[PDB]
């Protein structure tokens, strides 16, 4: 109910050992660590900018 | 300077080391799942389920 | 059999400079068969690549 009513534009460049579970290549199946070690991206301003 | 090598690798060892693109999600996670009749918060391992 | 270089990458599938190592690759490719896919559904098709 919290995150049901938001649009988000998400944009992520130069990222590193991507894997995506299809050929159609629709969704991420990369494991959440590296991911997380990439991105550096202050989340808490983002939570405190839309409270 | 980052390292550039292209590696091919057989079909063994292409599922011993990229086990996320077969087995699905390879670590103890947290669902909130069916069983039994009741709809509750249980954490495992997806891997052995699947196989 | 000696085929050239975008001859290979737009017809023949699994073809392709991005089957590399996994920790240096930036791009998001990771199959070698796309444009032969692009080509196969094609009634016509011309393409020029200068090197
Ligand atoms: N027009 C082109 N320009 C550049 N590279 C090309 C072109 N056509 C084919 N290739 C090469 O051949 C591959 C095309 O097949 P493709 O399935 O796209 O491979 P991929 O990029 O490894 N995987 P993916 O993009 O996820 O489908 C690419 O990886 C390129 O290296």
């Amino acid at each position: 109910r919290v995150k049901e009513c938001l649009t988000i534009v998400m944009f992520v460049r130069d990222m590193k050992n991507m894997r995506f579970d299809s050929q159609t290549k629709e969704r991420l199946t990369s494991p959440f660590g590296e991911i997380r070690s990439h991105i550096q991206l202050d989340a808490k301003k983002i939570s405190r900018a839309i409270l | 300077m980052i390292k550039n090598e292209i590696k091919i690798l057989s079909d063994i060892e292409h599922i011993k080391k990229r086990s996320g693109m077969y087995i699905g999600s390879s670590a103890n996670e947290m669902h909130e799942r069916f069983l039994f009749g009741k709809w509750e918060s249980v954490q495992y391992v997806p891997g052995l389920v699947k196989l | 059999e000696e085929i050239p270089g975008p001859v290979a990458a737009w017809t023949i599938p699994k073809a392709g400079g991005n089957f590399g190592d996994d920790k240096e690759r930036v791009t998001g490719g990771m199959n070698g068969v796309g444009s032969s896919l692009t080509n196969i559904f094609s009634v016509m098709f011309v393409g020029e690549t200068g090197d």
